[PDB]
C-alpha cells in the first residue's frame, strides 16, 4: 500500500496513523501485490507449489492450432495444449505415396515439432489396414505404410513437445 | 522565529502555510499518548508575509509565533521547529524544503 | 482484519493502535482473505498465472467416468479429466458388425462427446488387423473396419473435448 | 512481520509506529508468508482452487523417464508427467515373439504401471500390419500380434497412471 | 443534467440560475438520458411503440450463423436473424440414407432449434425428386425422402425460432 | 413538468425557481412525455427513423395464430408476425383429393389471406413426391398435386401479407 | 430551446427567468430536438436499442420490386424488404429448357442478388414433380430440373440478401 | 459574529472562506428581483483567522462583520447567516458543515 | 495604486494575487540583462482586500504599494503596472483581465 | 510546442524563457508535429520525395483478398497490394465450359477489376495444354481455351489495377 | 527560422526573445526545412529508412507507357512503374512468323528493355496453344512458338528492369 | 539540441539565451534527430504514412538472389524484392522428368518459399507446349507437364512471399 510517514511533531498524527492502517488493511481483502482467497487476479513469477493442488474449475493452458496437407492428400490437424500436441489424421490419398517417403507439400511448423521422432498410428477406412506417419524434429513428415495411391486415412491421438 | 528562511528545490515561488500546535505525537512531556488531547491540541493558522529569491522563501510571522527550538527537516515538503511540546509547522506546496533557519539581517 | 478507528482526542489511543497493528499482522501469517505460503486454503476467482507454475505434489482435476457396450459386443470405457477423454476399447465381437455401420446399443453421453469426429485406432488380438471407431459429436459411434463377426478389439489412448 | 509493542508513556512512539507500519507494508509487496502477484515464490499446503485457473507460461509437473528392451528386440520408452505416461514403441524384432506371449527381458517399473491393463497400438514399418502390446499392472508386457520374428515396431501415444 | 441548488441568500444566484438553465437546455439538443431527433444514441429498456414505426435506413437484428454436415454428406447452413432461421441445404449424398432415418453426424445446436418440428423441403439436382428434412426441437434431423445413396440436395428457405 | 410562475416582488422566489428547475430536470431522466435512454416506456405517434436502427434485444411485432383442416385431412397451421405468415403443412390425406381442386372444409381467415396467389411447396413422406397448395386472396385453398387419396404432407415456410 | 442570459444586475430578471423556464418546459411536451411519447416525429442517427422493442402498429421498411421472364417462359417476381427477398415463381414453360442450363432472357438485378447461391424450390402443376432454380451472385439463374419443354412452375418463399 | 464555530465531517482542517453581501436572491425587502442589483450587491471578502479542533473550525472575523440572524445550513459545504437583506456566507472546501453557531465561551 | 480596479470576463468572483518586484526582463535601466539580478530582484507578495461587482474586482493594497506607470495588459490573465525598474503585478486565476485602472471615487 | 509569452516586466522571465526553450527543444527529439530520425510515428499529407528513397525494413501497402468460383469449378484467388493484383487460378473443371464463354457463377468485385481487359495465362495439369481467362473491367470473366469439361487449371501471376 | 540577436544591454529584449521563440516554434508545426506529421510537403535527398515503412494511401512511382506492333500483327503494350514493366500481348497474327524469328516492325524502346532476356508466356485463343516472346536487352523481340500464320495472341504479366 | 539552463540571477544571461536560440534554430535546417526537406538522412522506427506518398527518384527495397537446377536440367533463377519473387525458368531438359514428379536436385530455399503453392507457367521453345512448375511451401518443386525428356523450358513472371 501507499502509506505516509509517521513522525515526531507531525500535525495530523492520529489521522495519518488511521489512514495508513486502513490503506494496509484494504490490501488484506483486495488489490495490491497480494494474492487473495477471492476475485480475479493476474499472478507473475515462478510459483512453485510443494504440496497438493486441487482445481475444481477449468485449467486452461496456452493453445495454438494448425492444419495442413502434408502431401498425397493426407491432412494433419494439430492443437498444441502446453507440452502436448493433439493430432487428427484426415484427407484422402489423391496420388501415389511411396513406401518410406517424405510428405513434401507442407512441413509441420517448428512450434508443433517434437524433440524426438514421433510415430502417429492410423487406419484406412473399410479394411484392416494400418499405417504410421513419422513427425521428425524437422517437421518433414514420412509415410511408413507401403506404396499407396488411394484410401481414407484416419487416426486421433497425441505426441509430446517441450518449452 | 518572526523571520524564517526556507531553502527549496523550485525555480518558482512555492506557497508556504504555517501552523502552530501543542502535544503532537511524540512531543508530549510524559511520553507517547500522555497528553490531554491524543494527536495534538488546537491547530492555529499562523498569518504569514511571503517574500521570494531564487530557491529561498522569506516567511514573516508575528513575533508571538517566534519559537526557536530544534529544526527538523522531514524528507518531503515539510519542516518543523520543535521546542518541547510546542511545534511550528511549515508546509510547502509544489517543492521540497532543503534547509530552514532564522533570518540574520 | 477488523480494526478500530484512530482519531484525534481518542479514548485509549496506544491500546487501539497496538491492537490494530496486531490484527493486521496476524493476517500476514494465516487467515483473512490472504493466500499464504503455508497451510490448507480454499481460493476463489479466475487466477491467471503469467509465469511458469511448478507443482511438486499432486494436481487433482474434476474427473468423470462412463462405460458402455457400443454395439456388437464392443465396450468403450471413458474417463474425462479436464478437456481430455482417456479411452479404452474392450469387449469381444459377438455379432455381425457391418463395414461403416453405426454402433446403436449405446451412444457416448454428451459430456464425453468431441467437437469434431475422433478416430480411435484399435487392434484385433492374434493377427495384424487394425480398425477404427469414430466418435462423432452426436455420440453415435461408427465402425470403420470391414464387416466383422468375431475377434477381440483393443486400444488405449485419448481424444479432446471442450468447456 | 516482526513488529514492536505500542504502549502509553512510550519513548520514540511515532518512530516505532512508523517502523511497525513499514515492516507490515513491506510484506504486502514481497517476502513473509504471503503469496504475491510478482516474484518467484515457494508455496506449501493443500491449495484448493474452486474457480478457473489459467496458466499463460509453463505448467511443470513431476517427471520421470525410463527406456528398456521388453523382449524380442522391442524397446519401450516412457515419460511420466503427472498421471499420464507418454510412450514410444521402438527397436527391431530380433527373435521369435510368439502370439499372446509375455515380453520377459525387462519389466516396466512400478512407477509407470497402470492400475488396469493398457493396450498400446502399434504399426510395423513397410506394410499394413498393426499389433498391440498390453501393459498390465505388474509391468510384464504382453505381445498381441501373431507370431513374429522380424520387423520394425512403431507407435507413440499415452496411457493413464495414478497418485 | 447536473444542476446546483438555488436558495435564499446565496451569492451568485443570477449566475447559478443561468448555469442551471443552460445545463438543462443543453440536454434538449444532445447528451443526457434523453432520446433526440439527431445523433447516434444507445437506448435501454422495453420500448413499446403503439403507433406506426417507419425506418428509412437499415434495421439490424441479432445475427448468428452455423453450418454442419448432419449426416450422409448433407450440409445444413443456418443464419438466425431475430426469431427466424434462414436455411440452405447443401452437400452431396455420400452414403446410404435410409427412409425416415435420423442424421447422426451432427445435431442442430439448441440456439437454432425450433419449438415445434419443422419440415425443410428440398430438391435433388437433375430430376423431379423432392425430399424433406425435419428439424425437431432436439436438433436430431430426420430424412423423409426414400432410401437414397447419391445425389445433390438443395433448398433455401426459413423456419421459426423464439426468445 | 408542472412549474409555478416566477415574477418580480414574489415571496419564496428562490424556492420556486429551485422547485421549477428540479421539476424540469426530473423529466430529463424519467417520466413526462420524453423518451429516455433508460427504462420501460410506451411511445405513441408515427415515429419515422431516417437513419439506421439497431436492435440487440427482441423485436416484437403483432402476432396471431390459426390452424385448420383445409380438406382431405390436410392441416394448415399459420402464424402472422407483422406482414409475414409462417406456415406449416401437416395432417394425413384421409380421402380423395382431386387434382387442381378447391380444399373446401375450412378457408384461411381474412387476416391471413395474401394480396396475390401464394404457392406453398410441400413434400410427401417416404418418397420423392412434391405438391403445392395455392392460397388465393379468398383463402379457398387449391391442391395442385395429382389426384391423391393417401400420404403424409409436410412443408414449413413463409408467404407475404399487408397492412 | 431559445433561452436568454440571466446575470447579476440585469433589468427584467424575473420575467427572463420565467420565460426561460417556460421555453425549456415547452420542449418537454412537444417540439425541439427531443423525442416524445406522443406525436409524429422524424428521428435521425444510428439508434441502438439494447432492450426489447415492441411495435403494435405497422413497421414499414424500404421496399423494391422486380419481375422478369428468366428464360423459357419462366417468370420470377421479387420484392426486397430490408435483407430478405420474397420470391414467386410463375409463367409457363414455352420452349425447351435443358437440365442444368442458364436462363438467359433476363438476369436477376444486382440489388436482388444474394451473397451465395440460393436454391429456390418449386413444384410443377398436375403431378408430383419438383424443381429448383439457383440464383447465384451474378444473377444468371440456372434450372436444375431435367430437360423440360412444358409445364406450369410454381413456388413462393424467401431468400437472404445483405447491406 | 466576530468568533463563529463551524462543526464539520472532516478529520482534518478544511479551508473556510467568508463573504459579505446585501440583496442576494430572496433577501430583498419587497420580494424577488425588487432590489437595485439583481442577484446581490457588492460581495466583500471577509478577512478571517482560522483555528482547528476535531471536527470544529473557529472562524475569527473583524467585529464589524457581526451578524446574528437566521443560521441556514445548505446541504453542501455552505452555511449562511441571514438578517433581512444582509448575508454572511461561510464556504468550506473538502468537507461539509454539520452545525454552525456563534462561539459561546 | 492603493485601490485599483480590474475589469474581467468572468461572471463570478476570480481570485486576484498581487506581487511587487524590481529589475524584471526589460525594465532594467541600461537595457536587457544590465541589472544586478537577471530574472529580477526579490518578489514581494502584496497583501490584498478584494471586493467584487459583475466583471469588476476592487483590489485594496497598502498605500506603500502605490504605483502610477504604464498599465500593460497581457494576452492571458495578467496585468502589470510598470514605472521604470518597478513593477506591480496582478495575476487573476480562472479569468482574463480586460481593463485596469486606479479607482476614482 | 506549447510556449508561454515572454514580455517586458514579467515575473518569472528567466524561468519562462528556460521552460519555453526546453519545450521547443523536446520537440527536436520526439513528439509534436515533427518527423524524427527515431521512434514510431504517424505522418499525414501528400509527401513527395524528389530524391531516392531506400527502405531497409519492410514496405507494407494496403492489402485486400478475395476468392471465388468464377464458374465450371474454376476458382480465382486474388490479393490486391497497392495497384497490383496477385492472382492464383485453382479448382477443377466440373462442368462444360464453352469456348469463349463468360463464367457466370461469380464476377470479380469492382475493387479487383482492371481498367483494360487482362489475359491470365494458365496451364492444365498432366499435359502441354494452356488456356487463358480474361478479366474485363466488368469482372465477368471469360474462358479462352476450347470447350472443356474436365481438368486441373493452374497459374500464378499478376495484373494491374488503379486508384 | 529567421531569428534576431539577443544581447546584454539591448532595448526590446523581451519582445526579441518572444518573436524568436515564436518564429522557431512555428517551424515545429508547418513550413521551414522540417518534415511534419501534417500537410503536403516536398522532400529532397537520399532518405534511408532503416525500419518498417507503412503506407495507408497510394504509393506513386515514376510511370511511362509504350505500345507498338512488334511484327506479324503482334502488339505489345507496356507500362513501366519503377523497376517493373507491366506487359499485355495483343493483336492478331496477320502474316507468316517463322519459328525463332526476330519481330522486326518495332523494337521495344531502350527505357523498357531488361538487363537479362525475359520470356513472356502467352496463349492463342480457341485451343490449348501456348507460345513465348523473348524481350532481349536490345528490344528486338523474338518469337519462340513454331512457324505461325494466324491466331489471336494474349497474355498479361510483368518483367523486371533496373536503375 | 544541447542547450544550457537559463535561470534567475544567472551570469551571462543574454549570451546563454542567444546561444540556446541559435543551437535550436540550427536543427531546423540540418542535423539533430529531425527529418528535413533537404539532405541525405537515415531514419529509424515504424513510419506510417496515412496519406499519398509520391517518389520521383528510385525506391530501393531489400534484394536477394538465388539460382539452381531443380532437376532434369531445369534451372530456376529467383530475385526477392520485398514480398515479391521475380522468377525466370531456364535450362534444357537433359533427362526423363515424370509427370507430376518432384524436382530433387535442388529445393527452393526457405526465404524464397511461398505461404501457399505457386504455379509457374512456362513454355517449351519451338512448338505450342506449355507446362507449369509448382513451388510448394516446402521448396520441393513439382513438374506438372507430362513426362518429358527433351526441350528448352522458358518463362518469366512473379509469385508472392511474406514477412
Ligand atoms: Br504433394
Ligand atoms: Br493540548
Ligand atoms: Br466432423
Ligand atoms: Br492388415
Ligand atoms: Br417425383
Ligand atoms: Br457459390
Ligand atoms: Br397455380
Ligand atoms: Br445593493
Ligand atoms: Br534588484
Ligand atoms: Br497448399
Amino acid at each position: 500500500a501507499s502509506i505516509k510517514k509517521v513522525y515526531r511533531g507531525m500535525k495530523n498524527g492520529a489521522e495519518t496513523i488511521n489512514d495508513d492502517l486502513e490503506a494496509i488493511n484494504s490490501e488484506l481483502t483486495s488489490g495490491g501485490n497480494v494474492v487473495h482467497k477471492t476475485g480475479d487476479e493476474t499472478i507473475a513469477g515462478k510459483k512453485t507449489f510443494t504440496g497438493n493442488v486441487e482445481v475444481n474449475g477449468s485449467l486452461t493452458l496456452p493453445t495454438k492450432s494448425w492444419s495442413g496437407e502434408l502431401g498425397g492428400g493426407i491432412i494433419l490437424s494439430l492443437r498444441k495444449k502446453g507440452t502436448t500436441v493433439e493430432y487428427s489424421i484426415g484427407g484422402e490419398i489423391s496420388s501415389s505415396i511411396l513406401a518410406n517417403s517424405n510428405l513434401v507439400n507442407r512441413s509441420v511448423p517448428n512450434e508443433f515439432c517434437p524433440r524426438n521422432r514421433c510415430s502417429l498410428v492410423g487406419h484406412m477406412v473399410g479394411g484392416w489396414n494400418a499405417f504410421h506417419i513419422d513427425i521428425p524434429s524437422s517437421g518433414v513428415c514420412q509415410w511408413f505404410g507401403p506404396t499407396a495411391s488411394s484410401g481414407t486415412p484416419r487416426g486421433t491421438g497425441t505426441y509430446p513437445i517441450d518449452h | 522565529g518572526f523571520k524564517f528562511v526556507l531553502e527549496h528545490d523550485s525555480e518558482y515561488q512555492p506557497e508556504v502555510k504555517v501552523t502552530s500546535y501543542k502535544n503532537a505525537i511524540g512531543t508530549e512531556t510524559d511520553g507517547f499518548d500522555s497528553g490531554p488531547v491524543f494527536g495534538g491540541g488546537t491547530i492555529y493558522n499562523v498569518p504569514v508575509s511571503l517574500s521570494y529569491d531564487r530557491q529561498k522563501v522569506y516567511v514573516e510571522m508575528p513575533k508571538s509565533y517566534t519559537l526557536a527550538g530544534d529544526i527538523i527537516l522531514i524528507d518531503d515538503g515539510t519542516l518543523l521547529v520543535i521546542k518541547e511540546t510546542q511545534v511550528l509547522c511549515f508546509k510547502m506546496s509544489d517543492a521540497k524544503i532543503t534547509k530552514g533557519y532564522v533570518f540574520v539581517a
